[PDB]
């Protein structure tokens, strides 16, 4: 019955018991004919002019590697903050930012409304330990429970899926997202100016441009990704049918 | 210790809460004023911002339900109160098949799935048992509204036998070793000895009036 208690008495985490962790799928495939090919840049976000990223996005996904994912160079909030995002969102814009699990939640929406955004949504990224039950790890010294997951928050500026990922708690040292936050934001048929800040080679995806410190290879040029979305394809929602040209 | 549940039926705006004491851990489920019309009454932004819950404490805990706009305000008040927030629990809402309820509200880009708990420090809190729970309730959405029984053996686990004080209550809350408050109690039931003190005499005729 009592699943915390069960915890206690086991190490199984609550959400272990959680089960089951329509034309869906032809969306899917408007979303896929409708992506622009992927494109991606290595860049040192904090030595790089962020304005050097055009045009402005529909979509920011921020992903700075926090120091709590590295438990056994990282962004410090201080870091974060300072990032130029409204300079590249577009006037109408949409924002998810990965805040962990600590100080982030504060913080990431301090951040959210110093870019113009509200926080409209908050997502979180659960943890099953079915593999693993127990083995806990050494608290944050301020932390009260056990940390069993993670907060990406949605922002909106300007004027289907639930707001939970289930998976099972990825190996120490493995600081990869889960991807079904790109199935999520895409589902949203937001617009098709895509940009995953600190992504690398591993999330390089269509439909979406990846900047970051660890890529290996670049293929941006500024130019020939506003050529995505001139006329008549400068609204596209990115869950519709291409414009039929000769 | 063990003490035996007590109820004060109240506004929760105008009773005096001096006359209870110190609480290892205090826990509130506001009916927040989520701009919009509802079936039951609100608190404005400055009536939670004024409520006195810095004198309930020195040293703990405080459990704030949070939902909405008041993920933020609520946030606020935590500030404001003298609390820091240390801990953010979940509560994932699932039928009696362990499968997610899961309900859309106009205006969302998303079905939500969970109920939000922000967790408070204030002072000096020494001798709490950190770590033995985790931040995910999984439990079953029973009555309309209600918070899962499971938080209570949360806390107890944490705050083992010390006294605690719920704000915004029901009757089927009222528990051991908790004062539960609201406006929807039967009466008044007091048996600490030093509660029942400084009630008699703050309030000789029984009375919580407006101020
Ligand atoms: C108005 O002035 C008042 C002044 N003084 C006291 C009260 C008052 C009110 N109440 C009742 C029991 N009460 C409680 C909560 C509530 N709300 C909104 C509905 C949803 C609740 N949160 C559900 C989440 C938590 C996990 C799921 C919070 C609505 C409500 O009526 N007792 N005392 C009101």
């Amino acid at each position: 019955n009592d699943y915390c208690q069960h915890f206690v008495d086991t190490g199984h985490r609550p959400q272990n018991f959680i089960r089951d962790v329509e034309l869906i799928r032809l969306k899917d495939e408007l979303i896929a004919k409708s992506n622009t090919p992927p494109m991606y840049l290595q860049a040192d976000i904090e030595a790089f002019d962020i304005r050097e990223l055009t045009p402005k996005f529909d979509v920011i996904l921020l992903e700075p590697p926090l120091e709590e994912y590295y438990r056994e160079k990282c962004w410090t909030w201080d870091d974060i903050m300072k990032l130029e995002i409204d300079e590249i969102a577009a006037p109408r814009s949409f924002i998810f930012l990965w805040c962990g699990s600590g100080e982030g939640l504060d913080l990431g929406r301090v951040c959210l409304r110093k870019w113009g955004y509200r926080r409209c949504e908050d997502i979180c990224w659960i943890k099953t330990n079915k593999n693993n039950p127990g083995k806990t790890k050494t608290l944050d010294p301020k932390a009260v429970f056990q940390r069993t997951k993670e907060h990406c928050l949605m922002g909106i500026k300007g004027t289907v899926d639930i707001d939970l990922i289930i998976t099972e708690e990825p190996e120490i040292g493995n600081i990869e997202k889960p991807v079904e936050i790109f199935h999520i934001i895409e589902h949203f048929c937001l617009g098709r100016r895509r940009l995953h800040l600190f992504g690398r080679d591993s999330t390089i995806r269509p439909g979406w441009l990846t900047v970051g410190p660890t890529l290996t290879n670049s293929n941006y040029n500024a130019e020939t990704y506003a050529s995505y979305f001139s006329a008549p394809n400068s609204y596209l929602t990115g869950c519709t049918e291409e414009i039929e040209r000769l | 210790r063990l003490f035996p549940p007590q109820w004060i039926c109240c506004d929760i705006r105008y009773l005096d809460v001096s006359i209870l004491g110190k609480f290892a851990v205090v826990m509130a489920d506001p009916p927040w004023d989520i701009h919009m019309e509802l079936p039951y009454g609100t608190l404005t932004d400055d009536e939670m911002r004024r409520l006195n819950i810095p004198v309930l404490q020195d040293d703990g805990f405080l459990f704030l339900w949070v939902t909405g706009r008041a993920m933020e305000l609520g946030r606020e008040c935590l500030n404001l109160w003298g609390y820091e927030r240390v801990d953010e629990i979940i509560w994932v809402k699932t039928n009696q098949l362990q499968r997610i309820i899961r309900t859309g509200r106009t205006g969302h880009w998303l079905n939500h799935g969970k109920e939000h708990c922000l967790v408070g420090v204030k002072g000096n809190p020494q001798g709490f048992n950190q770590g033995l729970d985790c931040d995910v309730i999984v439990a079953e959405v029973r009555s309309t509204s209600h918070k899962p029984d499971e938080i209570y053996g949360m806390i107890e686990r944490l705050s083992p036998g010390t006294r605690k004080i719920e704000l915004f209550g029901r009757p089927h809350n009222v528990q051991p070793n908790w004062i539960t408050l609201g406006n929807q109690l039967d009466g008044i039931h007091l048996l600490d000895p030093d509660v029942v003190a400084r009630f008699k005499q703050r309030y000789p005729d029984g009375i919580i009036s407006k101020p």
